[PDB]
């Protein structure tokens, strides 16, 4: 999980910095603004672990 | 907003930008969205989200 930035649990962390209006230069926040947002899977990554 | 003809809606966040030379005023991004703006009547800068 250290190597890959956009891991499974990291997506919602990457979505949580989108709403506040701070450092909004990344591309992931733009995709959610037009409906293309990644959803989490059913099982959490803690659960599979 | 209707900024000098450009129509759109969003927030305004005042940030002390730089290097808007003399003629170049409106800061577009790669995708043809409006991402930054300079007022001609106040010589101030903004960034739009």
């Amino acid at each position: 999980f250290d190597k890959v930035k956009l891991s499974d649990v990291g997506f919602v962390e990457a979505y949580n910095n989108c709403t506040g209006g701070q450092e909004v230069r990344d591309l992931l926040c733009v995709q959610s603004f037009n409906g293309i947002k990644v959803l989490p899977p059913v099982l959490s990554e803690s659960q599979i672990s | 907003y209707d900024l000098y003809g450009i129509t759109g809606q969003g927030v305004f966040k005042e940030v002390k930008a730089d290097y808007y030379n003399s003629w170049q005023t409106l800061l577009y991004d790669v995708n043809g969205n409006l991402n930054g703006f300079r007022d001609l009547t106040t010589n101030k800068t903004y960034t739009i989200r």
